[PDB]
C-alpha cells in the first residue's frame, strides 16, 4: 500500500549540492504532511523540515541547521518529495528518512528505508 | 529551542520485565490547540524507526498493547507491559508540536541478565 | 577532498 523510497544520495565533496527525492505510492499524495529526518551514522534521529497537505496549504518549516541551505518542495503530480541540499558539510554527511503524516496527531506514521550521504572528502 | 531530554541512555531488562522511559522536556509541549504532540518510535538496529504512540498515549495500529505511553505537561513517560526480544532497540520520543520540532538523545533497550 | 577540492531558541 503505502510504500516511500528514497534515492539521490551518494559520495558528495565539502561544500556543494545535491538533490533528495521520495517516491510516493499507496496514497493521495496531496492530502499529507511530509518531512526528511536524518540521523548521522552518529547516533540521533533529527528532523529537518517538514511539508504539510492542502489542507494547511502546504506550509514548510526547517530546522536551523538547514534554514537557508537545504530546501524541502513536492512533486504533487508525479507524487514526489524532493530535498535540495547546498553547501553540504560535515554534519550533513547522515541516512535520509522520508516521512508522512498520519491522519491525527502523527508526523510521522511511515517512513522510507533511507538513504545515505558522506560528505567530507 | 525546546529540547528533549530523554533518560535513562541505555536500559538493560531481561525478557519478560517491564521497562520505562521518561522523556522530559524543557518546557510546556502544548501546540496552540488542545493537542502535546509528543511521540514515541522504535528503531531497530539498521532499520527505519516506527512509530508507536503519537500523542501522549494513543497507539498507532499494528503496534501490540504492550507499549503505552502518557504522562501531559514535561514529564512524559513510554512504559512496555512485558519487553519482547523484538522489542530491543533504541527508543526515540519526538516533540511535534514545537517549531523547531526535536527528538530525544534516544535510550537503547537491550538485553540485561 | 579529490579534483579542484545560553545560544538556545
Ligand atoms: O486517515 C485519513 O485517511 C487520511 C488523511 C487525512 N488528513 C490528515 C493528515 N493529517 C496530518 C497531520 C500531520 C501532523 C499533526 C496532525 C495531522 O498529516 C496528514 O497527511
Amino acid at each position: 500500500e503505502v510504500k516511500l523510497v528514497e534515492s539521490g544520495g551518494g559520495l558528495v565533496q565539502p561544500g556543494g549540492s545535491l538533490r533528495l527525492s521520495c517516491a510516493t505510492s499507496g496514497f493521495s499524495f496531496t492530502d499529507y504532511y511530509m518531512a526528511w529526518v536524518r540521523q548521522p551514522p552518529g547516533k540521533a534521529l533529527e528532523w529537518l523540515a517538514f511539508i504539510r497537505n492542502k489542507a494547511n496549504g502546504y506550509t514548510t518549516d526547517y530546522s536551523a541547521s538547514v534554514k537557508g541551505r537545504f530546501t524541502i518542495s513536492r512533486d504533487n503530480s508525479q507524487s514526489i518529495l524532493y530535498l535540495q541540499m547546498n553547501t553540504l558539510r560535515a554534519e550533513d554527511s547522515a541516512t535520509y528518512y522520508c516521512a508522512r503524516g498520519d491522519y491525527y496527531g502523527a508526523w510521522f506514521a511511515y517512513w522510507g528505508q533511507g538513504t545515505l550521504v558522506t560528505v567530507s572528502a | 529551542q525546546v529540547l528533549m531530554t530523554q533518560t535513562p541512555l541505555s536500559l538493560p531488562v531481561s525478557l519478560g520485565d517491564q521497562a520505562s522511559i521518561s522523556c522530559r522536556s524543557s518546557q510546556s509541549i502544548v501546540h496552540s490547540n488542545g493537542n502535546t504532540y509528543l511521540e514515541w518510535y522504535l528503531q531497530k538496529p539498521g532499520q527505519s524507526p516506527k512509530l508507536l504512540i503519537y500523542k501522549v498515549s494513543n497507539r498507532f495500529s499494528g503496534v501490540p498493547d504492550r507499549f503505552s505511553g502518557s504522562g501531559s505537561g514535561t514529564d512524559f513517560t513510554l512504559k512496555i507491559s512485558r519487553v519482547e526480544a523484538e522489542d530491543l532497540g533504541v527508543y526515540y520520543c519526538f516533540q511535534g508540536s514545537h517549531v523547531p520540532y526535536t527528538f530525544g538523545g534516544g535510550t537503547k533497550l537491550e538485553i540485561k541478565r | 577532498s579529490t579534483s579542484s577540492g545560553g545560544g538556545s531558541a
